[PDB]
């Protein structure tokens, strides 16, 4: 459905600064966060494609000040099989 | 001294509407070829206006004798008439096409997701369309001030944005554009490609 | 003497933007609940304003003492706070919900495909968004004047239009709406249905 | 409700200059045939303006949505075009030439040798030409308001005065004329004759 | 038609200062006698002004042609010149002292301890001294409008108040007065006693 | 630093009317001797004005504290009172008569048979009398700006023209004169012969 | 380039009233901590305002985008929130506290017993309270213009005066104060002791 | 709602000394602690911004002497969607 | 509960000018003044740490013009035993 | 309420001569005196600001002849929180 | 009672310029003039204490330019026996 934006920070503090800057700089929805162990937490915003492209690069620039940003990626159309298996906050 | 000489070959609708809202003269309609001339000193523009009106069939809207500069906007449906008025204005000033200053973009900022408290200050201090909260904003300043209307014209000509405010006269030429993020990105790219592709004296 | 009492559950973005542009007072943001009280004579609205501000923590935007009448707006994010302010306003005047005048709809017309020569005059003489040539225009007069904000609120809520102008104070409250033909038709249906759904003294 | 319908055959120079100074629209030049329509209520004049602009190629200068009423001016170099726009305006309103109101004259006076103290007040609150101390003054109120431009046109047409101020819209259309005493007297006679020579209701 | 004829013995300082701030004419200084004449229709006030200026050596400050009415203020240091000007004014209209309209008091309230949210609106839309938050407020509407200056004169004369706003022209003449509680109470008593002590036609 | 010190020994009527239209203060009447003082820096003109008002009987109209300068106008019927006010102003500034800048005629330009397209932009940006289409126009700028009222005074004193707009404050002093061809030529000759014959320091 | 960074820790009542009377955006109430930022150039203040509004809870009132001086005011109840907004403003400008200019008392004048003829010009060209005749007048020019609100704040905080006018923008910063003799003397002493006791880099 | 203060220390000893010094040096409220795995723990105090700017600069000054501080950041106004999605103790 | 702020000036004149500039610069509560003899008096304001940090920087700035300031100190969170045993105005 | 003026003299003799000259030189009210111990006494006058600026400037010169003037200061508008918590004669 | 303001100039011309400038620069009342012989004449204005302090220093500054000023003095409160025995315009 809606587009998918992600910030992965080694550290919880650099993720919340990323998750705060993404919802302020666009009309996106912070659906949750994923703790994959080892100190890799991942903020997931999810809205329309022109805003999540502006949310993450306002969140990547804001999370490199305080944390260790591992990966940033924006998916314009996530396929419907991704939203049904992986937990991106739009599970049918 | 010729600062700004730009020929708008077609007025887009929101630009024609903003000029009709803020013009001290005979109002323009969309589709007309416009022509902006900004000179130094400020009071020779009366003789320039007289020469243009005795030469051609053009119709003036904006002619502001400011604190230090002077501006003139003639427009008509016939692009040949507007270019003939431009040739008459150049021959009265005894300058050429490339005697104009080359416009330089000083500031090109995009202020995405403007919060409402900033929107109210922006649009209380504007004449054009209102900015809604959450929409993006493109501010712009060009030197000299007359090229901001060229920037607004080409930015509306490419993308689909809202014109908030443009200032054709002064030491700096402001331009406020509002819309969604991709549309403001397209209008910013088009206005930047419009300004720096203009020849003249550096 | 009560003339207008309308509770707006949520200000639409263009309506809140126009009120923050043209109000003398604390600027509303979108999403807030609003409340419009218009009484006679024009200076007892200061007492009504004081009663509301001593009761609740609502915040006023429009408090215009007109020639013969007087308008009041109060707003807050909480509908319960705004309705408690309205209950105190109706208790200070010692009137009820139906003491307001039922608004007449004295003119409603959809002017489709407005020419450029009319649009230039209209959005020289407006404050909100600008009507372009070729776009349909919806006009409205309500007596009393304080129901035009209800008309604008519901017309933006049920369509996608441009709030060109709305004058909620005076002898006649006026409303200008611009946009495409079907959306002006839907906004006209919504406004004409929202004004006539107001109980009160005929 | 049609309140004022007058057809000016040709705008005088000072009247066209004052309209272009004080209007909000496509300003007129001297020599154009003009038209003035004032209706009630104030917002249907948008529909009147649209009917006129769809019919003819006239350009409108004054289109003021006032407190209770609304005044429309349209003009063009061709009297045939302006009268065709006027016939379209009357056909949209479903009325005729005699549907307008006959202009009452509230107060007409000629003030001889206006002192300096009064001139400073009069042309601090004016928008056209300045009245000098010692020059005469002609004042005029007409109900409805749209006939003061008829009075100004037919007053400047027959004399040599200064159009100080004319307010064509509102509750009472006003008129300030300045000049020498014989010229003010001839302009007052011409203006009163032009207002009283208009049929209506 | 004579609507208002009130003679002021001496302009108080804040009243003369407000009239010199908001007048269109020759400004008054404190200590001068005054004279307010409001008639209908609003253009015969030029004939009244001419009669007064041909008779006496008084100096005019306020001469405002309203929508339907016309006001006149003349002033001079000597009271006899102002009274002779008033006698000439009444002889030009061929009316007397009692031909004036007896002023109604349509609202008088003392709003005590005004909150900040209301004071910011009140002295955003005023010209006189600024009402502070926490101070009191006396409001007044008198019909016809030309007696609000009498109320302001006799209210400042008997108390220590701030003249926030007075409006001597329109359909209703308004008055804003701020200060401490007991002093606003004394000024309210003095103003209500001053308006009710005016003979005239009901 | 004193820039402009000119003594208008007799105000001509259109100049007096324009000063009364565009002045913030006590309006002059024709026949009065006027005075104009322009100093740099600006806000010392308050103490200069107070010194002049404590010394003499003069009565000021134009006292504008400005962004970079400061202008003062005082006037009275007695030319001795006005000259004594000027001597007091010169003594407070600790300068003399000849310390003023000698004025420089920059741009005298006579535009003949001004078309109706141009007259509307000329007079919409003016305050005094309207220029009619077909009448000649005289424009003038002097440095410093305060001698434009000397040029306007002498131009009305010699020829029979209409004063359109004179701007005595700013970086340069504008002057717009309208009338027939020979009368504009005579007024331009008088203004040129009146500005450049003023003793000062270049 | 940071020019003015001042932290008004408590808006005094007349200062908050003047800011609400002359404000553009969301007008304040007294008791609030305010913060004035003036930078150079003046187009970067939109990104500064947006950074402050995305950081904190503050509400902006004065945000003026004039020639190359960009003024910004923010305020809130919480002094912690106002200092946090100021810290975000200083971080987005990438400057420090001491990067501001040291304030410069240029011209301080006390005009004893101002006559009525001058007071009509003074408070015909004011916004705040009125100066009555006979009252002492304190004028003040500071550089940069953004410290005039600190001067007005401490001048009201010390002595009981009337804030006639204060200009926080432009090339220079005005401050007009009125009252009795000793109170204006104490206010001038406190304003001078508050301006030049501010650390900065000249 | 309230401002947000965070200290992330690689180690539970350095987090508690960071968490004890924040609640002593200002008027804040330690709402909890987040275990993102791999050795990272995050102390979250949450009060007004004048205290959480004074607490976390005293939490960092006491945790750098005993442990390894990963990230220190103060969010003065967190967005309402951050408190609705991430566990900061003010979840409605 | 509330944060604590103190100005100590050797002299009653410099304490009241300190006590005047504190309550004008912030929303604090001047609870009293402590007389420890020998010419020392101590003005005590007590509000939140946003106010009393900016109040006592105005109390220090005004009392150094008129007297000899002994000590300026702000406690953001005084302990529960300090207020219950020392006279600071918030003794339950 | 009224303006506040103070003379602090190390010694009771120079304080009264300060206090005797203040009530004679202008129309003030000597509300009392504040012993702060250690030999310091503070004479407090309280009238309008035109009088207390002239009283204390004449009360200092009478006290520089016989005593040892420690501090002289005039507060034109003391805050209403100062008048309630400190003994300046206008406690409600 | 009302404060006393005196200018004494050796010469009648320097006294009138003083007596003119005092009543223009304040709200004072010029009550008369005393001719003590020898060319010494003395102007007396008499108002409240704040105005006569600004009148005489605008009287002395204006009278030194034309003559020879002997003495300038401002009495803030003259005693009731001074006004009853000496001619100062407020004789009971």
């Amino acid at each position: 459905a809606d587009a998918l934006g992600m910030i992965e920070v080694r550290g919880f503090v650099g993720m919340v600064e990323a998750a705060d800057a993404m919802v302020k700089a666009a009309k996106v929805e912070l659906i949750g966060y994923e703790k994959t162990g080892g100190g890799y937490v991942t903020a997931v915003v999810r809205g329309d494609v022109a805003a999540v492209k502006a949310a993450t690069e306002a969140g990547q620039r804001a999370a490199e000040r305080v944390g260790e940003v591992v990966a940033v990626h924006v998916i314009p159309r996530p396929h419907v099989n991704v939203d049904a298996a992986l937990p991106l906050g739009r599970t049918p | 001294t010729l600062r700004t000489y730009i020929f708008l070959d077609a007025l887009q609708p929101q630009l024609a509407t903003f000029i009709g809202k803020t013009a001290r003269g005979f109002l323009p309609v969309p589709g007309q070829a416009s022509l902006w001339v900004e000179i130094a000193p400020g009071i020779a523009i009366n003789r320039v206006t007289d020469a243009a009106l005795k030469a051609t069939k053009v119709q003036p809207a904006v002619q502001v004798v400011e604190r230090a500069y002077g501006l003139l906007e003639v427009h008509h449906f016939d692009q040949g008439e507007v270019l003939a008025a431009g040739s008459t204005i150049l021959d009265k000033l005894e300058v050429r096409e490339e005697g104009r200053l080359k416009p330089q973009v000083m500031t090109h900022q995009i202020i995405r997701a403007v919060e409402a408290y900033q929107t109210q200050i922006i649009n209380r201090n504007s004449q054009g369309m209102m900015i809604l909260p959450g929409e993006s904003l493109f501010i712009l300043e060009t030197q000299p001030a007359g090229y901001a209307v060229l920037a607004a014209n080409e930015a509306e000509k490419a993308a689909n944005v809202h014109l908030v405010n443009v200032t054709p006269y002064g030491a700096f030429g402001r331009l406020y554009l509002a819309g969604s993020e991709a549309e403001i990105d397209a209008a910013a790219e088009a206005a930047e490609a419009a300004i720096r592709s203009v020849s003249g004296v550096a």
